[PDB]
C-alpha cells in the first residue's frame, strides 16, 4: 500500500477478527479482548461494493454474425474482419488487464486509507492522554478498563476525564 | 494500559494483480471473466425457430427439409449444423450477404409474384428433391419445353412490388450437366436469362456440362436474388435454363440469427448465444467464444482476471 | 486561544463519477462530451463548394444540374440530399468507391481525350436532360446510327493519359427501353462494347426491354468508369449502345467531401462537419453524431461525462 | 478521499470561504476571523488546470466517409463498417468513462492531498507550543491574537518565541 | 543533537508526463516506445526464401524469374519490390486475396494434373518469357491451332484432386493483341472458355485487340485461379484462347509472407519485420512501421512515452 | 506528490547520496555523517521494477500483410481497412499514452510514500525521545553520537533508554 499501514508499520493483521474488517485488541487492568469497528469496514465495503456497482452488469452492445462457422466467408473482406476482430480482441483484453490492475492497486491503497483512517482518528481521541507505540499500538499513561476501553471503540471518550492523571505521568 | 489498531485477515487468501505486481495476495476477490457456459439454447418467451435441417437460404426457395418455414416468424433463428439451403444441387449468390438479412429479418411472409405461363412445361421436378414423389423448390417453378428437344420460347415476366416493404425475389439459372440436355430441356441455342428493376440490370447464360453428382444429379441450379424497392418492377427476359419464381418473401420484423450446437430449453431465459450455448453472466468480460451474440459481455484472452473485493492480506 | 484548517463548499454542487461511486457532489466540474451542434456548415477561408442539385458523380459526366461544376475546384464539397447525379436515369458502378475518389479530389480539371466520329450520329440527347432543348451529359457523346435501324459500324477510339496524372474515364452502356428501339437506334445485331487498359478489360452487352420510365425514359444509362495510369491507353470497341466520353477528369488536389442539411456560412470557421452541420469545440468527447468528420472529437454513447474541476463538496 | 481529510476527520468545509479553496479560522483574545491559503489553493488549481490542458484540445485525428446517408453502400462491406464503426464507438466510449473515473478519483484524492498537506505543515510550525484538536484544529497552550494568526497564515511564526509560555502550559 | 530524513537526486533529471502535468522532472526514466531499426531481415533458423526478381504469385504459373521456386518451401517468404509475378503481360485476378493465401502457404507442392492433347499445338511460347529461347510460364501450356487460322477444336480437360488438401488450380485466357491474331493463332469464331467445380462456374471470352506493349507483346494473359476442394473436380472446356494448367500447387504448411528492402542476415534472429528491417524490442510500443507484421510491439503515433523508473527530482 | 513529501515538506533532495535512494543526515557531538536506507530504496526499486515486469515483453499478438506496399489493394476494401488501421493506431497511442501517464502519476506518489513511510517509522522509534523540525528533520532532546545514530539507521535503536534525559528536557 501508499498509506504503508497494512503490511507496513502494523506488523500483520489478526487471523482471529471475524467480527468486522478492521478492529480494537487491548490490554489493561482486567485482562484482554479484540472487537471489530463497523465505521471503517463499512466504508471500504461501501467502496468495494461501488467498484461492483461499476463493473457488475453489461452495456447493451449486442453484436449479430459478420462471418460464418459453418460454411467460411469470401477470403478478401474475411481476412479484414478476422484482422479487425483480432485487434478489437488485443484491445478489450488489454483494456480488462489494465482496469482490474489499476481497480486492483486503488482497491489495496483504499483498504490501506480506511486502516491509517481509524488508527489517525482513534490518535485523536487521545490528545495528550498517550503516545504512539510504532507497531499500530497507543501505548495509555492512564490504566483504562472495559468501560473506558468500549468509550474509544463507541467512540464517547473523553479525554478531558483522564488527561489529569496522564499528563503528569509524563 | 493500553489500546490496539489493525485489520483482519486469512491464510486460505486469493492471488490478484496490479500495475506494481503480479499475484498480491487479498482478503476476498473475484473472477471477471465469465468462463461458465450454459450448453442449451435459453430460449424462454423469445419466438424460437430451430431450421434444423432446414437452410436459412432454403425457407425462401423451399427445398423439402423447409417446408416448415415457408413463412417462418421468429425473434430468434437457430441455424444447425446440419442445415442445408438447396436439394438439386447449386450455390446461392452474395449467400451469406443474404443469409445476414435473413437472420435479422424477424421470418419472412410468402407473397405470390402472379406468374404464369403458356407453351411451357412447369412441372419440372427431380428426384434430388422429394416429398413424396420427384418435386421441386416450393416456391420456384422450373419451366421446361413442352417436349425434349421443343424450342423453349423467348418470355418475360414482369412482377411490382406494390406493397409498401421490398420484395425479397430469388431466381435461377440451370446448369443442365451435358449441352445434350440443356437442348433436351430447353432447346438447342445459347440460352439467355436477363433480370433488371429500376437500378439492376444483369445477364445469365447456363454453362452445361458434368459437375460431380449430387443429391444425383450432376446439374446445378445456381440461384440469384434481389430486394425490389416498392413501386419498382423486376422483369425476367429468359430462353430457358431459368427457374422462375412463383412468391416474392417480405421479411416480418426483427429478429437475431444464431449458428448453435446446443439443444433448446424453453425454461431458462438468456441474452448471449454462441456455438456451444447461451452465457448468463453480469461479469464484465468473458473467455468462452469471441464470435458470441446477443448482448454478450466483452470476450477478453485472458482465462481468468481476478478483481480484489478485500484487502491485502498478511497472516 | 486557537486556529483551525479546512476548505471551502457551496451547497450549489454538482455531481460526478468515479471508479468508486456513482455521483459524488463536487465544488466546479465540467461537461467533456459536446453536445451544442452548429446548425451551419462553417466554411470560413476554405474553398466551399455546394452542390445542391448537382450530383457529386454528375461533376465527371455532367448533367444540366451539374454544368457549374464541370471543373469545380474546392477544399470542402458538400453533397446535398437533394442533389443527383444523373438524367437519363442510370447508375454508375462502385459508385460510392467513386465518390470517396471525388470527395477528396480537390476538384476536378477536364480534358480533351479528341474523340470525334465519321458515319455515325454524334448528337444523341433526350428530354431527360434539357438545358433549353432536350439535351444530353456535358462530357459525354451519344453515338447513334446516321439513320433509325442503319447499321451503327463497329469502331475503336482510344485515348492515352499523356498528363502526370492519372485521367478519370467515364463511358455508359444504353439499355434501349425495347429491343425494337435498341435497333433503332443501333441496328439489330447483337451489341457489343470492350473497353480495355494495360491492365483493364471489360466487355459490356446492352440488356434492351422497359425498365419503369424515369425522367420519362423507360431506357437505362449505366455509366462504367477507371482511372486510366499516365502513358496508359483507354481502347474503346463498340458496336452501338456505347455513350463515349468527350473529357477526362483530372483531380486537382485535396478536399473534403460532407454530407449536409446544414446552410453555408463563410463568417464562421470550423474544422468539423456532419449531417446537420458543424461541431466546434475543444471538448476531447462529442454525442452530437458518430458519422461526423474533418478533425473531430470522439464521439461517445455517454450524453454526459462530468470531470471533477474542484474538490469533494460537504455543507 | 484517501486521505481521510475532506468529508473525514474535517467534520465539513466552510460555505462562507469565498476567498480560495482552503483557509484558517481562527478563535483568540480578539475574537473571531476567517481567511483563505493561497499556496494550497493555488497547488490544487495548478493540478485541476493541468488535467484540463491534456484533455482540453484534440489529437488531429481527422476522418472521411467510408460509407452514404443519403444512398445506402452495398451490404457486405457495409456490415463490415458498421460492426467496425460500432466496436469502435464501444471502446472510446469505455475509455472515456474510464478515463473521467480514473480522473474524478485522482481529482478528489489529490484535493484531498492538498487539504491534508497544509494541515501537516502548519502542525510542524508549531512544533510543542499546541497540540491537536481531532475536528482539523489545533488548541494553542499560548494566547494567539491576530498578529499571531496573520503570522501562521504569512508563515512568518516563531516557535522558539511562544515555546516558554506554552510548553510548560503542558 | 538531531537526526535528518530526505530522498537523492541528480540536476541530469528526465523529463515525463502525468495525468496531472507535462514534463515532471525525474530521477531515472525509460523509453516505452522503440524508434530503433534493424535494416536487416533478421531470418536465423527460419527457412527463408528471398524471392528478389520472381513474384510471388509466379511461383504458382512459372515465368523464368520463379524457376527456383516453382516448389518453394519456407517458413519465412520475402515478397521484393523488384519482384515481378508474369513475363507475358497479365494481371492474375484477385491476385492481392491469392497472395495473401500463398504469403501464409509454408510453399507449394507442384502436382502434375495430367493433361495431354491432341490435334492442338501445345508447344506455343514467347519472347517475353525467355529462358534461353523464347519459352513460356513453367506450369502452363499454351495451346494453339495446328496450323495458323487452323480451327482450335472445342475441347474439354477435367482433374480431380483426390488429395486430402485443396489444390490451386490456375488458368489463362489470351487476349491476342488483334482480333486477326486470335485468328491466327486459334481460328475465328467467338472463343470460350467456362470453367467449374461442384461449387464454382465461369465463363471467359478474350478481347482481342491491342494493348501497349510489355516486354514486346501488345496482346495479354489474364489468369484466373480456384482453390478445388478434394474429390472435387475442375472442368475446363474451351474453343482456343485458353492458357491451360500443367499442375496444380498444394501449399505446404505455415508461413509468414513480409514486403522487405532490407538485406537477409542469417546470424541475427528476430520475430517483427516491416518495409525497413526487422523490429527487436522488448518495449510495449514502437513508432517505427504501423504496417510492421510478425510478433510486434503495438504502433503507436507518439515519437517518445518516458516512463518514469526514480522519483521527482529537486536539485 | 499526493503525500506532499518530495518537493514538498522536505525542501528538497540531496545531490551527494549516491549510496541508495532515501537516506539519513546527522548532526551531533561528532559533527556529521550523511548514509543510505536501504528498506525504503527496495521497497521502492521492487515496485519500480515490478511495472517493468508488466510491459517490457509483448502480448502474442501477431499480424499478417492485408494490403500491399508495391502494389495497391482494390479501393473500396482499403478504405475500410486503411479507416480501420487508423481508428486501432488512435487508440492504442490514447491507450499508450493515458497507461504511461497514470503509471507516471502513480510512480510518483509510490516513491512519495516511501518517503513519507520511512519518516513515520523513524518518529515512531523516538516515540517521546525526540520532537519534529518540519523540514524532514528530527530534533532530538538527547544527545546522539554515531552510535546512537547507527542504532536508528541500524533499527535497534532503544527509546526507553533516552526517554529517561529526553522528557525531562522537555
Ligand atoms: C479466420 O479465423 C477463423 C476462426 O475464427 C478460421 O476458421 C478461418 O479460417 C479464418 N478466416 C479467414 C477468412 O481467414
Ligand atoms: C408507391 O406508389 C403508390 C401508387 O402507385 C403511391 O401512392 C405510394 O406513395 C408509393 N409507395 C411507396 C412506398 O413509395
Ligand atoms: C511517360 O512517358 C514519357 C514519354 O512518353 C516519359 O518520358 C515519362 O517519364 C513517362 N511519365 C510517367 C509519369 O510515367
Ligand atoms: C448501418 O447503420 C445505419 C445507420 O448508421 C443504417 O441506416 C444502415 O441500415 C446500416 N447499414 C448496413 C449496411 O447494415
Ligand atoms: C475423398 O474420397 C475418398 C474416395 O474417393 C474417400 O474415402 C475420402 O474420405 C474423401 N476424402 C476427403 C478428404 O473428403
Ligand atoms: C492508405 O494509406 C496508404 C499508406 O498506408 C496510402 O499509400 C494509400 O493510398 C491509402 N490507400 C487507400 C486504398 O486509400
Amino acid at each position: 500500500g501508499l498509506f504503508g499501514a497494512i503490511a507496513g508499520f502494523i506488523e500483520n493483521g489478526w487471523e482471529g477478527l471475524i467480527d468486522g474488517w478492521y478492529g480494537y485488541r487491548h490490554q489493561n487492568a482486567q485482562g484482554e479482548g479484540t472487537a471489530a469497528d463497523y465505521k471503517s469496514t463499512q466504508s471500504a465495503i461501501n467502496q468495494i461494493t461501488g467498484k461492483l456497482n461499476r463493473l457488475i452488469e453489461k452495456t447493451n452492445q449486442q453484436f449479430e454474425l459478420i462471418d460464418n462457422e459453418f460454411n467460411e466467408i469470401e477470403k478478401q473482406i474475411g481476412n479484414v474482419i478476422n484482422w479487425t476482430r483480432d485487434s478489437i480482441i488485443e484491445v478489450w483484453s488489454y483494456n480488462a488487464e489494465f482496469l482490474v490492475a489499476v481497480e486492483n492497486q486503488h482497491t489495496i491503497d483504499l483498504t490501506d486509507s480506511e486502516m491509517n483512517k481509524l488508527y489517525e482518528k482513534v490518535r485523536r481521541q487521545l490528545r495528550e492522554n498517550a503516545e504512539e507505540d510504532g507497531n499500530g499500538c497507543f501505548e495509555i499513561f492512564h490504566q483504562c478498563d472495559n468501560d473506558c476501553m468500549a468509550s474509544i471503540r463507541n467512540n464517547t471518550y473523553d479525554h478531558k476525564k483522564y488527561r489529569k492523571e496522564a499528563i503528569q505521568n509524563r | 494500559d493500553k489500546i490496539c489498531l489493525g485489520h483482519h485477515a486469512v491464510s486460505n487468501g486469493t492471488k490478484v494483480d496490479t500495475l506494481t505486481e503480479k499475484g498480491i495476495e487479498v482478503v476476498n476477490a473475484t473472477e471477471t471473466v465469465e468462463q461458465k457456459n450454459i450448453p442449451k439454447i435459453c430460449s424462454k418467451g423469445k419466438q424460437t425457430i430451430d431450421l434444423g435441417q432446414c437452410g436459412l437460404l432454403g425457407t425462401t426457395i423451399g427445398p423439402p427439409q423447409c417446408d416448415q418455414f415457408l413463412e417462418f416468424s421468429a425473434n430468434l433463428i437457430i441455424e444447425r449444423r446440419e442445415g442445408d439451403d438447396i436439394c438439386y444441387p447449386g450455390k446461392f449468390d452474395n449467400e451469406e450477404t443474404l443469409r445476414k438479412i435473413l437472420r435479422k429479418s424477424g421470418g419472412i411472409k410468402k407473397e405470390n409474384m402472379g406468374f404464369t405461363y403458356t407453351g411451357v412445361r412447369t412441372n419440372g421436378e427431380t428426384s434430388a428433391c422429394r416429398r413424396s414423389r420427384s418435386s421441386f423448390y416450393a416456391e420456384m417453378k422450373w419451366l421446361l419445353s413442352n417436349t425434349d428437344n421443343g424450342v423453349f420460347p423467348q418470355m418475360t415476366k414482369s412482377y411490382k412490388n406494390t406493397k409498401r416493404e421490398p420484395a425479397l425475389i430469388i431466381w435461377g439459372i440451370h446448369h443442365s450437366g451435358s449441352t445434350a440436355e440443356q437442348t433436351r430441356l430447353y432447346g438447342s441455342g445459347n440460352k439467355l436469362i436477363t433480370v433488371w428493376s429500376s437500378k439492376y440490370q444483369q445477364s445469365f447464360a447456363p454453362s452445361p456440362g458434368p459437375r460431380p453428382q449430387i443429391n444425383g444429379q450432376s446439374g446445378r441450379i445456381d440461384f440469384y436474388w434481389l430486394m425490389l424497392d416498392p413501386n419498382d418492377t423486376v422483369t425476367f427476359s429468359f430462353n430457358g435454363a431459368f427457374i422462375a419464381p412463383d412468391r416474392a418473401s417480405f421479411l416480418r420484423g426483427k429478429s437475431l440469427g444464431i449458428q448453435s450446437d446446443a439443444q433448446l430449453d424453453n425454461n431458462c431465459e438468456g441474452e448471449c448465444y454462441h456455438i456451444g450455448g447461451t452465457i448468463i453472466s453480469n461479469l464484465p468480460f468473458q473467455n468462452i467464444n469471441s464470435r458470441a451474440i446477443g448482448k454478450c459481455p466483452r470476450y477478453v484472452k485472458q482465462k481468468s482476471l481476478m478483481l480484489a473485493t478485500g484487502m491485502k492480506n498478511v497472516p
